[PDB]
């Protein structure tokens, strides 16, 4: 820890002559770049000829992977522009590629030093046409970049975060087949627990749509429907207290009758991260007088450590 | 169906959603050779109009296997591509662009011979979007190239965005 | 005829309350009651019209509730705004009464007439100019799908009324961002379909009505249409995209300033705790001259006082005045930051201004209400003018003249820089007020304003490469002043300036623009460096299209046609002799010619076109613009 100019010094010796002067020299020379810090001007537009126009896998997929690493040294209104042009060029090869793969590991350098350069008009329109997708895993974090950016700049989103709202519960009381109910019971489970900024003026849509839809006859709606009663508590507190002499009821099916196996190590949780978040207290605890020796029996049978 | 909404006008929004789940089993089988039951469908899609925004999720997404299943009949596929155009001009869809780029290449790779009828289906949405092509730009460069396709009309779209007119 | 008597009763009123008559003017507020009772609570037993006699009297009563709201707020305003919700709610007819309400500071209820709901999106997009309409077109999207989640939520009815509670909670975060940043654009927005929604949907209409019914929200409205009128002569304005670093230094300037903004919501209970706050922040942050733009707020709300006394501010006032005078060595100085608030006192004793506003209002009594409240300010800087003529430094300016002492200094008289070379490069690099400069040269005196324009000439000659703005504000007043044969003079030695042909092509009668301008193209058209020749090609565009376009003008245009005739044997030489520009001049004419086609006659023309394509051209000069041509002539087939 005496000589990092010397390691320096064999980095830019080595790595300029192969780079400025075939297709395993470029990705063994670029994961050996993005290793650690550095103090990188002609380096970041270097990056003109291997992502744009290539037909290749491993080109626009390690992309994203190097350019997030070496703006990690982010008043001096010197490099702002070069940072702001690397924030457009990853969004015009993240969005416009076909294949699903380089489109999930776009999403993966994404780090929080990025919330002041994404107030841009020029920046938004680029995630707000990243809404609908084929691919599942994409949309989960969508709902989480619409609310890390909603409280940042809210004098030009409070149209926009209330319109992706209204089109969420029309799907849950109007769905027919297991696939749909599926998916949405995945997408409801992040919103919980990411963004309550969102959710504190707002009881009246997700009130309704955890009453109805907790009486569906596969171990999945249980194991992803209770996602969202796992985090009800700590987005709001004393405020849902006048509606629960109903829901401590249909818990027991999650208990007894051992047939529909589910994961007992979310759902016992769920049960238990509502007691001290939103201070439940004896209230409830003698209307059920037999499932006091049943925990005797849960704590006997399964043997998962969680 | 068809004939309750054309004469009540706009106000069907009341009785709409009862009757998705008993749309979402008619693509999943369909033992009748031609399936003559989808062509009926979209003669009654094609008159919906300007009143289906707050339900299209549920309806747009699950078309996508009409033209992608290899199972599929050839005359099956050749009415539902300009089933989305006689929509794109009544409805708005600034917010859906991505899924008629990316799955579009894949479908011209599969049938050559339907593209003077997909040719449309892409236009009634550039139409639409306006100032979001710029990003999609070397597009062209991805499929066009590999695919030769020439029209007088092309060059204009393209070049429409570069000068900065408005028609 | 009312819009008079009720200002000048309101004046009455509040010259009694500031005065120790208070208890003779306390119980009129009943008689301000009624007259809003006689259009929104007239049919609540009983409907009746008298539709003309409730519409005279909505608009008597929102302008004096637009004029000065001493009045409604703030015992009275939360009382009228829950009456006119309660009578939006009732019926129909009782709520085609909030457009009046709407054209106070969002005005535009003309633009549909209730018909229809797909005609609502249209007459949002064409309510605008629309010039720069980029942030404009995705504001009306916004509030077009707002609409259309208030219709879902209006045909979900009654099973699904959580959208119908979101939309009558989406003002948490708005009532927020409005006490801290001041920014109601989206708010304003979304209330304006309101209007649009309410054509034939009641229970849409009176969510939307019962929505925006709050108190707090509704003198935040009123404090923001109040203040957005303030800021054309005092602050810089800007664009929409410039706007947030200026909300940002009005918003955050001090640490004593930033207890008063989102507090005091009552702020007409006894209007002399921020006043006093004021006087007190000020004795200590001197010599510092910080917080020009925080000081709006108080001037503005100096009138609006009348709850206070009569001599509270004069310490606060000799302190001021005696800080002012003492403070000459500081390098930045200005009149305006905070001698507006301070002197408004000695003009405002015992009935002065009433008396003389009164006057003008019952003297002539037709449009002594939209131009009152810059009238009002007008008196209120000429009033301490003469006494800051004469304090500050008047004989040592021109003998001092450096860049820090020529803030004011570009506006003093007519003759006050007349010819003063070296504050004019500072005034065109900063821009402040450039384009105030050309009302003095328009409004009147026409005979001694055109050496002034010899100035703009000169800035004409100073910066080349001026804005799209100033290029405006400079080619409407070269159109709009008679007498224009020395400015159209300056086209004749412009490099890439050329600021006498768009205003020539408007409207020529004179044998004089006529006779420069049939040699200028053919003098230009000669050069073929590239230079001229691409303004002598959009010269002659904008000549054909100015001659195209005019259909019926004119009956004596045949010098004119003569023009006409001399530019197109100058562009058939063209023609002759150049390749590539003749392509972009006749690839400019087909796309004039198909920004407004209507028939097929361009397709009758591609005969002519193929045979003179074919006789003087070649084959790699005309590559270039056969990729260009190819979209004129797709668009004069089809």
């Amino acid at each position: 820890p005496q000589l990092k100019k010397d390691i320096q010094d064999g980095l830019l010796k080595m790595l300029s002559l192969v780079l400025m002067h075939d297709v395993g020299s470029i990705t063994l020379a670029l994961r050996t770049l993005g290793s650690f810090e550095f103090e990188l001007t002609q380096f970041v537009r270097h990056c003109a000829d291997h992502f744009l126009n290539s037909e290749h896998k491993e080109i626009r997929m390690e992309a994203a992977r190097t350019c997030s690493r070496l703006l990690t040294p982010s008043v001096s209104q010197t490099a702002v522009q070069v940072v702001a042009d690397v924030l457009s060029k990853l969004l015009v090869v993240g969005i416009t590629d076909p294949d699903p793969d380089i489109r999930y590991c776009v999403l993966a350098s994404l780090d929080e030093r990025f919330d002041a350069h994404l107030a841009q008009a020029e920046n938004l329109q680029a995630l707000f046409v990243a809404l609908n997708d084929q691919v599942f895993e994409i949309r989960e974090l969508a709902i989480c970049t619409v609310g890390r950016l909603s409280s940042m700049n809210p004098a030009f989103v409070m149209p926009f975060l209330r319109k992706m709202l209204i089109q969420i519960l029309t799907e849950l009381e109007h769905s027919g087949i297991g696939r749909i109910k599926e998916q949405s019971a995945r997408m409801l489970g992040h919103l919980v627990s990411n963004a309550p900024r969102l959710i504190r003026p707002y009881m009246e849509p997700i009130l309704k749509a955890l009453i109805l839809k907790l009486k569906d006859p596969n171990p999945g709606v249980i194991n992803n429907v209770l996602a969202t009663i796992g985090e009800l508590a700590q987005v709001s507190g004393l405020e849902m207290r006048k509606w629960v002499d109903e829901l401590f009821i249909i818990i027991m099916d999650m208990l007894q009758d051992s047939s529909l196996l589910a994961k007992r190590q979310v759902a016992l949780w769920t049960l238990g991260q509502l007691v001290a978040s939103t201070g439940y207290v004896v209230e409830p605890y003698r209307k059920y007088p037999t499932l006091l020796e049943v925990l005797l029996n849960f704590l006997k049978t399964e043997q998962n450590q969680g | 169906i068809e004939q309750i909404v054309v004469a009540l006008g706009g106000e069907f929004k009341l009785y709409l959603p009862q009757l998705i789940p008993h749309m979402l089993r008619v693509f999943m089988h369909d033992n009748s050779p031609g399936r003559i039951v989808s062509i009926k469908l979209l003669a009654a899609i094609q008159l919906f109009g300007a009143n289906l925004d707050d339900y299209l999720h549920l309806l747009l997404p699950p078309i996508v296997k009409l033209f992608d299943a290899p199972e599929a009949p050839l005359p099956s596929r050749k009415a539902a591509l300009e089933t989305v155009d006689r929509l794109t001009e009544s409805l708005d869809f600034t917010d859906y662009a991505s899924r008629i780029i990316h799955p579009i290449v894949r479908t011209l790779d599969q049938s050559p011979e339907l593209r003077s009828t997909a040719m449309d289906t892409l236009s009634s949405l550039v139409f639409q979007l306006g100032k979001k092509y710029q990003i999609f730009i070397p597009m062209v460069n991805k499929v066009l190239v590999r695919h030769r396709i020439n029209h007088q009309r092309y060059d204009v779209l393209i070049c429409r965005i570069v000068k900065g007119y408005t028609l | 005829a009312r819009s008079r008597p009720d200002l000048m009763d309101n004046y009455l009123a509040l010259i009694l309350s500031a005065f120790i008559r208070n208890g003779l003017l306390e119980g009129l507020v009943e008689v301000i009651t009624n007259s809003d009772d006689h259009i929104s609570v007239r049919a609540t037993i009983l409907l009746g019209e008298l539709l003309h006699m409730a519409n005279t009297i909505l608009p008597h009563s929102h302008s004096h509730h637009l004029h000065c709201l001493p009045t409604l707020m703030n015992m009275a305003a939360s009382f009228d705004i829950p009456k006119e919700k309660r009578l939006r709610a009732s019926a129909a007819l009782n709520c085609l009464k909030r457009f009046h309400e709407m054209k106070k500071r969002g005005p535009k209820p003309y633009s549909l007439h209730l018909d229809h709901i797909i005609q609502k999106a249209i007459a949002t997009h064409q309510k605008r100019d629309q010039y720069l309409r980029v942030q404009k077109d995705i504001f009306i999207l916004k509030d077009t799908e707002e609409a259309l989640l208030i219709n879902l939520r209006d045909s979900q009815v009654l099973q699904h009324k959580e959208n119908l509670e979101w939309n009558w909670n989406l003002i948490g975060t708005i009532l927020k961002w409005p006490n801290v940043n001041l920014r109601n654009y989206k708010d304003e927005q979304l209330h304006r379909f309101v209007r649009r929604l309410l054509y034939f949907y009641k229970p849409s209409s009176k969510l939307y009505a019962n929505l925006d019914l709050d108190f707090a929200k509704a003198k935040q409205l009123t404090v923001v249409g109040c203040q957005f009128t303030e800021f054309l002569l005092e602050s810089e304005e800007d664009g929409q995209g410039y706007l947030e670093d200026l909300v940002k230094d009005i918003v955050q300037w001090l640490n004593a300033s930033s207890g008063m903004k989102p507090e005091r919501s009552l702020q007409n209970n006894g209007l002399l705790t921020t006043l006093s706050q004021h006087y007190f922040l000020f004795i200590g942050t001197l010599s510092c001259h910080p917080h020009g733009v925080k000081m709006l707020e108080k001037c503005s709300v100096f009138q609006c006082l009348l709850n206070l006394c009569s001599l509270k501010n004069q310490d606060h006032l000799l302190k001021l005045t005696v800080s002012s005078l003492d403070y000459s060595r500081d390098g930045l100085a200005r009149v305006i930051l905070s001698k507006i608030l301070t002197a408004a006192t000695d003009a405002c004793r015992l009935y002065a201004t009433k008396h003389l506003r009164v006057l003008l209002r019952a003297n002539v009594e037709f449009f002594n209400n939209w131009g009152i409240e810059l009238l009002v300010t007008q008196l209120h800087d000429k009033n301490k003018t003469i006494s800051s003529e004469a304090l500050d430094i008047l004989d040592e300016a021109c003998e001092d003249k450096a860049n820090l002492h020529a803030l004011i200094q570009m506006k003093p008289a007519l003759s006050h820089l007349g010819d003063k070379g070296l504050l004019l490069l500072l005034r065109f690099l900063s821009i402040p007020k450039g384009f105030s400069y050309l009302n003095e040269r328009g409004y009147v005196a026409k005979q001694l304003e055109k050496w002034h324009r010899e100035y703009n000439s000169k800035y004409v000659d100073l910066i080349e490469e001026q804005l799209n703005e100033a290029l405006t504000t400079y080619r409407k007043p070269v159109d709009g002043d008679n007498y224009v044969r020395r400015s159209n003079q300056r086209l004749q030695r412009p490099h890439v300036y050329l600021p006498i042909h768009l205003y020539g092509q408007l409207v020529h009668h004179k044998t004089g623009c006529h006779l420069l301008e049939v040699q200028n193209i053919i003098t230009e058209l000669c050069r073929n460096v590239r230079t001229p020749d691409l303004d002598k090609w959009e010269e002659i565009k904008k000549l054909k299209a100015s001659l195209w376009a005019l259909g019926n003008i004119g009956s004596s245009n045949w010098g004119l046609n003569l023009l006409q005739e001399e530019n197109v044997i100058p562009d058939i030489l063209k023609l002759a002799k150049q390749c590539e520009v003749l392509s972009i001049r006749g690839t400019c004419v087909y796309v004039l010619g198909l920004i407004a086609k209507t028939k097929q006659g361009c397709d009758i023309l591609k005969c002519h076109n193929w045979d003179a394509v074919r006789h003087s051209r070649k084959h790699l000069w005309p590559v270039v613009p056969d990729d260009v041509e190819q979209l004129c002539n797709e668009l004069s087939s089809i």
